[PDB]
């Protein structure tokens, strides 16, 4: 039926609908709106007067104006001609290649999967970086959350392995732009047609694209999350696939529902927080996941709020994370792109279990031995390492070696670094450490081992040095 | 030796101490920050328990 | 019917703000048309503030709410172990029903003194450290306090297959139920861990209470009550159960939400004040009691998660202030592989004794004190560098010790070899070894004297105590091995 | 399976006056302690199946 | 598997026609084989792929240390 | 007057009173209570509705229930009776040992005595424990403030405490177990028992055990604390007794009260206290007081939030004490027992004539030379540790010295040290750092010092030690 | 307009830490509670919301273009502040400006480190 405005403010329509009211997240549409102007209810307020959340934006609302409650949550077309397609939060294609010959519509929540249901056995998804095998080493079917500060490659990151990986991968893709940079998504389209895997006479792309970008109102991108899950479900459980879900960024769902909470007229949690983020977290992480019927990779951005993890939202999320990764400013001002920092960035999926105790070992002794330098940097910054043992300053730069060793070159870059992408299987990843602990290396230059490839590259570049 | 030594601890002590005047600077930053950081999380924690006290 | 129905009100938040249902019990846990359940928490005067179990876009207003006119229990049996159920009793195990038919209410408050007798009994871990060197008993509490998956559940879980053998003992001293609360577990974290005690099927002897990430947030507050009530069950009935409540930390989180959603102010850390009641409450019901209760016990491992290592955490503080020492983990001993990672330094059982073997107490006194020197000296002529050779000696030993108690992640053990090994490097037998070979040793050594001196075994056991003759019989046998280990 | 049992020796190992297995003997008995605590560790035996009750809950 | 008579009389009696017939126990529907078939799949991957029809079996060997 | 549960938020009853009201404070009955829900009063919120403080549980609770005034505030037993006891905040015999067959009740509300009441003298109440004694002299009838933050043997401390002094006075104690662990609470009856000072066969020890454990409204929780204090009073005048008064833990207590605060419609203020912060203290430790007809020596467990002292609580704390006890959890951590902060447990009534100059002065110099070795921490850490300058060394030392010797053992908590523990009346201490400070052991060193009585002790320790 | 009528428009916004802040101020007198720094969220919004519009088009535009100078002006450096690092995560790349080498005289002054161009990879003229 329809109901009215009876108070805007912002995008929480206040709506009253008295002849039906249909349940909360009925979605309505707005009557006197050309725009398919969503509103998903988000309470009944009572007398039938019911908060809703233009997901959409607003305005020429002339108050009391009429809104037709299209009675069910968003319903957004599924099928596997999403594939290349973008379609923004409401599913309609925004990559405009016409409209999208759907073959249903899917309520945008979707559950949790059962727990009886999950097979959940993480085996590595290795990805060739170094740093990230070993010290942040990704499952198959992990979610992964890249903690990471603005614009440090974080981006960049996820895209390079998204080359990396989603290449390989033979079950989909999708990229949510979740709050993106339009701008970012526009460079990113020009890959990924370029790259042909965005096909583009393929809406059987490896990887659907929705984009709910930066400049959404509010709702949409608050929601477009839940969407992006429900299709995900969709090519898991119905398609079967493996997806690579890029999420960026799950941080502005987060924020997205903080903003809101407070014209949800809650008592918005601290820092004006949405408390409901945990709920949200819940509710969204359960549909996360990597059932009996596949997976759902899981790569999310997280941008870490003002880089504070301590910040309640990250620190929630960690609950929820297999895999974490942060990338880590200071690393970051080490110039060093890898930027990570594996003492943070960790893995529950890194175990000596899952991805060898060699992995484990070498990294305990360099986890170790950095955790020790990490120790020592501070009394050395004062100090130096000046009048404090040698074996310490052996292993200190090995530490620092092997940091360098760690930096590694960026394919996709290559106009950002100068330098060329290396990919290092694992092999040779062992081989590195293990032979840099050994000392054997080391009689070497330190910055030799910087933006290496493998340890050879690292030689290479220390005839090239010295 | 000894002269070596004593000039050498006489520029060991000069490093040193400008080292730690960077870092004060740094720390008090991360002070004032925090300071008020404290200050406004409370004074959000008043504004917050003033507007729903009892 | 009438009455004790209620049209609701107001809904969103699952906070049903619920006209009717007046003379209500306080606390009445109520019924919802959809079949969910919801407390009565707030009687106002014009509305009953209503927390929905469930979630509300599931309903609407005006909706039936129906009293269950029920406050709150839970079922209640022990067929509960070899279980995982939610907050209400239900199977997520998804294996049929539960058996545990009886229900009990979980507001029950605490008991008095009087039925209590405090501990004097052991709890082990089949960690060494935990044992020793915050040697822990029954029917306490003790906080895991520590951050995020340093098998931050591990620890637990280790303990747990660990009380195995007491329930592979036909004990109740030692024979142990185990209860894991899971707040705010996401499911498949959880289902792991299910998996993992399934493979160590000490799940037989197990209760999982489970509230994992996802569930309505009073269902994992709930959840700690629940298990507490299931808990308190085996107590009265002499039984000594364990229940970890993992954690609570996220329950105050969704607390001071629901709170909040009661329109009740953010208490200190935004958290509103009797989230300490909340758990104090919760955690006094554990106990030991005495005899006539069948001297049962619920020992209490809670846990909880520092956040930064945040204790003024106001929670944590709290909890602090109730618990009987805790359990701190740290990082980087972890970093540095070595787990052990704790700070024992800040790790206590205020108890120590009562809840020993003397066994352990003979060695570990001694080895305490040795710790508390060595880890001194790293201090007082140290911040990192120097030498000297008796103190190295006790640093070497003391580098020995930290092997010794190093015991990585994953490790059910019992006490009388975790005695005989340490007795070695206490007895010092090792000290020249590198730390390399001492894990190796350690198990080599292992199986010799499972084999051999299982004799021997059976006689520390036996004793609860090593006598001088099997202190002799270990110290040939040490030697022996030692140079078995060459020779 | 099922196999009898000699205890170390260390006098022995050292002495091989058949200079060929000098060294051999000191890593055949690690060898051997691999299969020592391996043997110690597992049992001989699983259970067996009560077809009779698997076949009333098999319908195949 | 039986409760309210009045409703049950009717609800029960159209579940034990299904019983009795053999064009599937009264039919079966497709929805229902796809999806079976599928989940045939799945769980042998949970327990791999082998066919415990049959039992494992063995082989044999040794070395000399010296 | 009737009331009406009108509301029950969460367990706060509002009551309307119906009949009219009572007044403020009354302690009312709830109608339908199975164990009497005593109400207290805190407004009058008007339309003869008053918030109330639940003093029980609210369960089951049928909303407009019927209440039925009980006239007055909360009336408790009182008499006689009450030694070796166990009561509750209603007095109830939480002994479980049958109803106390005390001989008056009175309102808990117990007030402040004049001024012209207070004994303006105190001598000092010496403890025996040498550290205690010396840096704050405890005087007898003295607040105390056991500051200290969580754990660190400090309940074993005070009880401890208990030990060495109730027993040895015909003060009469009150202990007031409020918020403590019920198990605590537990384990420390064991230990009356077993002393006997809960000696039962004659139910009187000298002691009322009041509870009021962490499972406890905290309104009511904060009001047993009145309900201790109004039943010493009565025992401290009436009784004429020094009766020794225990709280565990005034803090808690506060902290009671800052919880409810809130709900109670006060903006529970800074650091989240209560904003009658003031209030709450002022009136209650003015409630306290060693008149001149009896004496309530106040021994206040004072835990120490997060060991913030500067947290506005404690800091208020503090000026009402006038012999606080800071124990040092970092000189805990130093592994100390006595884990004390010494350089901080004072008694702003240590003098050069009242406690003697020499007292006053050792103190005064030693706690100096502290606070100079302090100064000297500052070379070291980074500096060295057996190495620098040397007179200073010999300062170090003796602190060091003075510091072991300021380490007496623990004496119940032999049970976990095997230390013996040990006490020295005021002389032969303070005779003892004379030594010390005369800086006579010093062919003797330092570890012969630790964890001792009196200082031969450590002399035959060295002795044990030459080997 | 100017972009999508071909024209490449350079806007400067001249900064807008001060609009933030203005904003704040209307969020709060709006009694619309904040967090972070004292704001709320949707200043964010805000500034996304802004710098979206920021644009290079296709050729249907014109090819035109809306480049953007904002300015954020740091008050000592605070990347840390939450209000600069939104808008960094908005932004293409950064000018920090050092002040030191500035206050030296160094005309100009620039934290060149810092001074980054991430999208930026390729963008100038083959001679430089």
């Amino acid at each position: 039926t329809t109901g009215r405005i009876v108070a805007v403010i912002g995008a929480v329509v206040d709506v009253q609908f008295d002849e039906g009211l249909p349940p909360i997240l009925n979605a309505l549409e707005v009557q006197g709106r050309e725009t398919r102007l969503v509103l998903e209810v988000a309470q009944h307020l009572g007398e039938s007067t019911v908060r809703t959340i233009a997901m959409d934006g607003t305005e020429g609302l002339v108050r009391g104006q009429k809104v037709l409650d299209s009675g069910a949550p968003i319903r957004i077309p599924v099928g596997p001609e999403t594939l290349g397609r973008i379609m923004n939060v409401i599913g309609e294609p925004i990559d405009e290649r016409g409209p999208i010959k759907t073959k249903q519509f899917a309520a945008i929540h979707a559950e949790a999967p059962e727990f009886v249901e999950m097979s959940v056995e993480q085996e590595i998804l290795v990805t060739g970086i170094k740093v990230v095998d070993l010290l942040a080493p990704y499952a198959k079917g992990g979610k992964i959350g890249l903690f990471g500060g603005a614009g440090v490659g974080k981006t960049v990151l996820i895209m390079e392995l998204i080359n990396n990986v989603a290449k390989a991968h033979g079950g989909y893709s999708v990229f949510a732009g979740v709050g993106e940079r339009t701008r970012e998504g526009n460079d990113l389209y020009h890959e990924m047609i370029e790259s042909g895997v965005i096909n583009l006479k393929d809406a059987t792309s490896k990887v659907a694209l929705v984009y709910g970008q930066m400049n959404e109102p509010p709702g949409a991108r608050a929601r477009v999350a839940l969407t992006g899950l429900t299709v995900a479900e969709y090519f898991r459980d119905q398609e079967g696939q493996d997806v690579l879900l890029f999420i960026d960024n799950i941080f502005r769902f987060t924020q997205a529902g903080s903003e809101v909470s407070a014209l949800l007229g809650r008592i918005p949690s601290a820092v004006g927080y949405q408390p409901t983020l945990a709920t949200d977290m819940g509710t969204m992480q359960e549909r996360i996941t990597t059932t009996k019927k596949g997976s759902i990779t899981s790569v999310q951005a997280i941008y870490v709020p003002a880089d504070d993890l301590t910040d309640p939202a990250p620190a929630t999320t960690f609950a929820h994370l297999d895999a974490t990764t942060v990338l880590s400013r200071a690393i970051a001002e080490l110039g060093i792109y890898p930027a990570v920092d594996p003492l943070d960035s960790t893995s529950r999926i890194m175990d000596p279990n899952i991805v060898g105790s060699e992995h484990y070992d070498v990294a305990r002794g360099v986890q170790k031995i950095l955790q020790d330098y990490k120790s020592l940097q501070d009394i050395i910054a004062i100090l130096g390492m000046d009048e404090l043992s040698e074996e310490d300053k052996l292993t200190v730069s090995r530490a620092r070696k092997i940091q360098r060793f760690l930096s590694q070159p960026f394919q996709v870059a290559e106009v950002f670094t100068g330098h060329l992408g290396k990919l290092v299987p694992l092999k040779e990843t062992i081989k590195g450490f293990q032979q840099i602990l050994a000392g054997e290396y080391d009689h070497l230059p330190e910055q030799a081992f910087y933006m290496v490839g493998p340890i050879e590259e690292a030689v290479a570049k220390a005839d090239k040095l010295a | 030796s000894t002269t070596s030594e004593q000039s050498a601890r006489m520029t060991a002590m000069d490093n040193a101490s400008k080292n730690a005047s960077e870092m004060i600077d740094k720390l008090t930053l991360t002070f004032n920050r925090t300071r008020q950081a404290v200050i406004t999380k409370e004074l959000i924690e008043i504004i917050s328990g003033a507007a729903a006290l009892d | 019917d009438l009455e004790e129905t209620g049209r609701v009100l107001s809904i969103g938040d699952g906070i049903a703000r619920v006209h009717g249902l007046r003379n209500v019990q306080a606390e009445e846990m109520v019924e919802f048309s959809s079949g969910l359940k919801g407390m009565s928490l707030n009687l106002e005067p014009d509305n009953v503030g209503v927390v929905v179990f469930g979630n509300d876009k599931l309903i609407k207003e005006g909706d039936i709410v129906k009293r269950t006119g029920a406050i709150v229990d839970v079922p209640v049996g022990e067929e509960l172990l070899g279980r995982v159920v939610d907050a209400l009793g239900n199977a997520i195990d998804g294996k049929g029903p539960i058996g545990s038919k009886a229900r009990r209410r979980v507001g029950l408050k605490a008991p008095g003194i009087i039925p209590r007798i405090s501990v004097r009994e052991p709890m082990q871990t089949g960690i060494k450290a935990v044992d020793s060197l915050v040697p822990i008993g029954r029917g306490q509490r003790e906080l895991i306090i520590g951050d995020r998956q340093t098998g931050k559940t591990s620890i637990a879980i280790d303990t747990i297959i660990n009380q195995k053998r007491f329930n592979d003992g036909t004990d109740e001293k030692k024979k142990l139920y185990c209860i894991y609360v899971a707040i705010g577990q996401k499911r498949s974290t959880v289902a792991q861990l299910v998996k993992r005690l399934t493979d160590a099927d000490a799940m037989k002897y197990t209760i999982v209470v489970s509230a994992t990430a996802s569930d309505a947030a009073p269902l994992q507050y709930l959840a700690p009550y629940s298990g507490c009530s299931m808990g308190e069950y085996f107590r009265d009935n002499g039984k000594h159960a364990l229940i970890i409540y993992d954690d609570l930390s996220k329950q105050a989180v969704a607390y001071r939400q629901m709170s909040l959603l009661l329109r009740r102010p953010p208490g200190r850390e935004a958290y509103p004040g009797d989230v300490f009641y909340l758990h104090s409450r919760l955690l006094e019901r554990a106990a030991k009691m005495n005899d006539a209760f069948g001297g049962g016990s619920l020992t209490a491992l809670p846990v909880i998660e520092t956040q930064a290592g945040d204790v003024s955490a106001y929670i944590p503080t709290n909890v602090i202030s109730i618990t009987d020492g805790q359990i701190f983990l740290e990082t980087e001993l972890f970093y540095k592989g070595i787990r052990p990672a704790i700070n024992v330094g800040l790790s206590v059982s205020r108890v120590g004794s009562a809840a020993q073997t003397r066994a352990m107490k003979q060695v570990a006194g001694t080895m305490k004190l040795e710790l508390a020197q060595y880890r001194e000296v790293a201090a007082f002529a140290q911040f990192g560098s120097d030498l000297d050779a008796a103190t190295q000696q006790l640093l070497s030993r003391g580098v020995r010790l930290t092997e010794l108690l190093k015991q990585g992640q994953y490790s059910p053990m019992a006490i009388e070899e975790q005695v005989a090994v340490i007795y070695a490097g206490v007895r010092g037998y090792l000290d020249k070894l590198e730390p390399s070979k001492i894990t190796k040793f350690e198990n080599a050594f292992l199986s010799h004297v499972i084999s051999q001196h299982q004799a021997l075994l059976g006689k520390i056991r036996t004793d609860g105590k090593i006598s001088e003759e099997s202190d002799a019989k270990l110290k040939e046998i040490v030697t022996n091995f030692l140079a078995g280990f060459e020779a | 399976r099922k196999l009898a049992l000699k205890t170390i020796d260390w006098v022995a190992f050292g002495e091989i006056i058949p200079r060929n297995q000098k060294a051999v003997a000191n890593s055949l008995k690690s060898w051997n302690e691999t299969l020592t605590s391996r043997l110690a560790t597992l049992p001989e035996k699983p259970p067996a199946i009560d077809w009779a009750y698997y076949k009333a809950n098999v319908a195949k | 598997l039986d409760p309210v008579q009045k409703l049950f009389v009717d609800k029960i009696r159209e579940y034990r026609t299904k019983r009795q017939t053999s064009g599937g126990p009264v039919d079966a529907g497709p929805e229902y084989q796809q999806d079976l078939d599928r989940e045939l799949f799945k769980l042998k991957q949970m327990y791999g792929k082998a066919d415990m029809n049959t039992f494992p079996n063995f082989t044999f060997e040794d070395p000399k240390f010296e």
